[PDB]
C-alpha cells in the first residue's frame, strides 16, 4: 500500500528557569520508530522500533547531532516569535514542527510537507508544490520574506523529495515483518440493556494496523448515524488501534442493523450482525 | 490557543475478571501540552504508570497515552483521572469494560 | 532520517 515517514517536534518555553522542554518523535506510517526527549538521560536520537536498532553508530551521531540542532532552533524560534507578537517573557509558548514525504503503492514519491505552528495556530507552512510557503500572518510573512531571500524552500523539496524517500524505502524493506504486515481488525459485537425496551449493539475492531479504518451502521440496507455513536481510534499500546462504534436499538429488532468494517487488511470489507444466543 | 481534552479509559485487551492486563487513558485534543494524568484504583493515585511520547494531530492538536498493567476484578474500581489549564476542576472517567 | 533544515523562523 502507501506510506509515509513523518517527524513531529515540540519545544514548550519554560519562562522561570532554564531552556524549553523539547520532544522529538518518528514515524513510519503509524509506528513511532525514534525519539528524542530534553528531560530523558541519554541526550540521544533513541530506537522505539527493533528494525532501527539494525542502523550502526554513525546514524545514531548523525541523528542525535541533527535532533539537537532542531532543540536549538526552536529555542532561537520561541525568542523571536515572543517579539513578533509583542509577548511578555512571563509566559510559557509553544512552537510546533512536522515535516516528512508520502509514497505510493510503487514506493515512488507522492507529497511532501513542512510546517510549523506557534501557540497551536498554523504559523507558516511549505505549499504542495514544494516551492512556496503559506504564512498564516503578518509576522509569518516576514519569516516568508526571509525565506525565500535564503533559498529554504529548495532544500527542503530536495530532503522531501530526495532523502526522505530513499531513507523511508530503507526503513520499509529493513522493518518488513511489521512495517509491510497489515493486521486486519478483530471484530465483534456486544449487546448491551439500556432499558427494558432498548438496547445498544456496539461494534468492535481490535488490533489493528495501520490506524485508518471506517465503522458504518446501516439499518435495513441503508445508512444511520442518527442514535450512534464512533469513539476515535485510539492506541491499544501495543502497537496496534481499537475503535467501536454504537448504536441504540428498539430490543428485538437488532437484526435489522449491521455494522461495515473498511480496512486496509480486508480484502473485502466486512459485515456483522448481532447473534440473537449470544 | 485553548482546547479541552477529550478522554477515553480502556483496557488493551477485553477484559476478564482475575486475568492480567494494561489499563489506558488516552487524552486528546488539547492545548497547550501541559497536563496531568493519573490512573486511579478506588480513587487513590496508581504509582507505576508510564506514558508516551508527545505527539500532535492534524489541527496541532496534543495526544498522549497513560498506561499500567492491571488486573480487573468484581470490587476494584479504575479510573482517569485529568486536569488542565480548560478545566475548572480535574475530571474523573471511571472505566467501564464495555467501552 | 532527519534534515538539516535552515528554517530559522
Amino acid at each position: 500500500g502507501s506510506h509515509s515517514m513523518r517527524y513531529f517536534f515540540t519545544s514548550v518555553s519554560r519562562p522561570g528557569r532554564g531552556e524549553p522542554r523539547f520532544i522529538a518523535v518518528g514515524y513510519v506510517d503509524d509506528t513511532q520508530f525514534v525519539r528524542f526527549d530534553s528531560d530523558a538521560a541519554s541526550q540521544r536520537m533513541e530506537p522505539r522500533a527493533p528494525w532501527i536498532e539494525q542502523e550502526g553508530p554513525e546514524y545514531w551521531d548523525g541523528e542525535t547531532r541533527k535532533v539537537k540542532a532542531h532543540s536549538q532552533t526552536h529555542r532561537v524560534d520561541l525568542g523571536t516569535l515572543r517579539g513578533y507578537y509583542n509577548q511578555s517573557e512571563a509566559g510559557s509558548h509553544t512552537v510546533q514542527r512536522m515535516y516528512g514525504c508520502d509514497v505510493g503503492s510503487d514506493w515512488r514519491f507522492l507529497r511532501g510537507y513542512h510546517q510549523y505552528a506557534y501557540d497551536g495556530k498554523d504559523y507558516i507552512a511549505l505549499k504542495e508544490d514544494l516551492r512556496s510557503w503559506t504564512a498564516a500572518d503578518m509576522a509569518a510573512q516576514t519569516t516568508k520574506h526571509k525565506w525565500e531571500a535564503a533559498h529554504v524552500a529548495e532544500q527542503l523539496r530536495a530532503y522531501l523529495e530526495g532523502t526522505c524517500v530513499e531513507w523511508l524505502r530503507r526503513y520499509l524493506e529493513n522493518g518488513k515483518e511489521t512495517l509491510q504486515r497489515t493486521d486486519a481488525p478483530k471484530t465483534h459485537m456486544t449487546h448491551h440493556a439500556v432499558s427494558d425496551h432498548e438496547a445498544t449493539l456496539r461494534c468492535w475492531a481490535l488490533s489493528f494496523y495501520p490506524a485508518e479504518i471506517t465503522l458504518t451502521w446501516q439499518r435495513d440496507g441503508e445508512d444511520q448515524t442518527q442514535d450512534t455513536e464512533l469513539v476515535e481510534t485510539r492506541p491499544a499500546g501495543d502497537g496496534t488501534f481499537q475503535k467501536w462504534v454504537a448504536v441504540v436499538v428498539p430490543s428485538g429488532q437488532e437484526q435489522r442493523y449491521t455494522c461495515h468494517v473498511q480496512h486496509e487488511g480486508l480484502p473485502k470489507p466486512l459485515t456483522l450482525r448481532w447473534e440473537p444466543s449470544s | 490557543i485553548q482546547r479541552t481534552p477529550k478522554i477515553q479509559v480502556y483496557s488493551r485487551h477485553p477484559a476478564e475478571n482475575g486475568k492480567s492486563n494494561f489499563l489506558n487513558c488516552y487524552v486528546s485534543g488539547f492545548h497547550p501540552s501541559d497536563i496531568e494524568v493519573d490512573l486511579l484504583k478506588n480513587g487513590e493515585r496508581i504509582e507505576k504508570v508510564e506514558h508516551s511520547d508527545l505527539s500532535f494531530s492534524k489541527d496541532w492538536s496534543f495526544y498522549l497515552l497513560y498506561y499500567t498493567e492491571f488486573t480487573p476484578t468484581e470490587k476494584d474500581e479504575y479510573a482517569c483521572r485529568v486536569n488542565h489549564v480548560t478545566l475548572s476542576q480535574p475530571k474523573i472517567v471511571k472505566w467501564d469494560r464495555d467501552m | 532520517a532527519l534534515n538539516t533544515p535552515k528554517d530559522h523562523i
